[PDB]
């Protein structure tokens, strides 16, 4: 059994809409982590139950290296909590803030580690939905770590659909903004998004006014900078396809054809996943405790049902 | 710089 009083809590790595997120020592062993602290009852009054027992469930059942991985989920009498291994590189967002740009070989090298996640995680029949900047994390190696599976879709196999509404609204795909229904290749329309900000420094799209943003999704073509490469050009422009069977990684193969395309001619797919390749950053922390890559904002802070029936979790390794 | 962005569901 897993109690609040197993753990020592360091500091506040950042903050949602429903709770926190703290970097924490488990007493016993010396060892640190990331916990997530959610409240029951505002979880319940917001009608949140499904997502925060799914996000438990696909962190249940899910295990790759460049996805965050649970080590105990356990609740009080009051609060949900989510023990997951610590990032220390933050987020890619915090990243590219700071540089502005990446260099294409490494926005390619990050974007070949979420397409082996993503590709993982379709063959667990999982659709993940929120590819965006803030979800991608760093670990101390310089990996992504994909984190926050809330919004995931879960039993969906080849070309099974989904109804809900739902995402991050400046990275949501044209399918979405249509009634009715979409398939798993929204999260090739993410990762465009995600790779035309690492490489073109910002988003395809964008307005303030939700309105005016969601006309530009449906309806504006998408622009490169001339110097951009005549692959990663063609890699963006498939990625960004506003439909998603003429979309590069829209058609029955899925991830195979995005793997496939010019922009990663130079990876080995085999090489990805077992981490055979320097990265081309290190997070340069001096210790466990180092919070460098988390905004000042958050680390600056201080430190204060058959419905939950599927949320506890200890992880064998 | 980009603002941050906020996750929804309907
Ligand atoms: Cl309640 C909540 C939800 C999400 C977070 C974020 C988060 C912070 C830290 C970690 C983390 C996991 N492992 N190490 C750090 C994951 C997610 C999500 C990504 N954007 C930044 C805040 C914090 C609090």
């Amino acid at each position: 059994k897993v109690t609040m009083n197993d753990f020592d809590y360091l500091k506040l790595l950042g903050k949602g809409t429903f709770g926190k997120v703290i970097l924490v020592r488990e007493k016993a062993t010396g060892r640190y982590y990331a916990m997530k602290i959610l409240r029951k009852e505002v979880i319940i009054a917001k009608d949140e139950v499904a997502h925060t027992v799914t996000e438990s469930r696909v962190l249940q059942n899910t295990r790759h290296p460049f996805l965050t991985a649970l080590k105990y989920a356990f609740q009080t009498h009051d609060r949900l909590c989510f023990v997951m291994e610590y990032a220390n590189g933050g987020e890619l967002f915090f990243h590219l803030s700071r540089e502005r740009v990446f260099t294409e070989e490494r926005a390619r090298f990050y974007g070949a580690e979420i397409v082996s996640a993503l590709e993982y995680l379709h063959s667990r029949d999982v659709v993940y939905r929120d590819i965006k900047l803030e979800n991608l994390m760093l670990d101390k190696d310089g990996h992504i770590k994909i984190t926050d599976f809330g919004l995931c879709k879960e039993g969906i196999s080849d070309g099974a659909t989904m109804k809900t509404f739902c995402g991050t609204p400046e990275y949501l795909a044209p399918e979405v903004l249509e009634d009715n229904d979409y398939g798993r290749a929204v999260d090739w329309w993410g990762l465009g998004v995600v790779m035309y900000e690492m490489m073109c420094g910002r988003l395809p799209f964008y307005n303030q006014d939700h309105e005016r943003l969601f006309e530009l999704i449906l309806m504006e073509e998408i622009r490169f900078p001339r110097t951009l490469s005549p692959e990663a050009k063609s890699l963006l422009a498939g990625l960004l396809k506003k439909d998603p069977k003429q979309r590069l990684g829209g058609g029955p193969s899925d991830a195979k054809e995005v793997m496939e395309h010019r922009f990663f001619l130079s990876i080995n797919w085999q090489d990805v996943v077992q981490k055979k390749l320097l990265p081309p950053f290190k997070p340069q922390v001096t210790s466990e405790v180092d919070t460098r890559y988390f905004d000042d904002e958050f680390t600056a802070q201080s430190i204060t049902q058959e419905m939950f029936e599927d949320f506890d979790y200890i992880a064998d390794w | 710089g980009r603002p941050r962005t906020t996750s929804f569901a309907e």
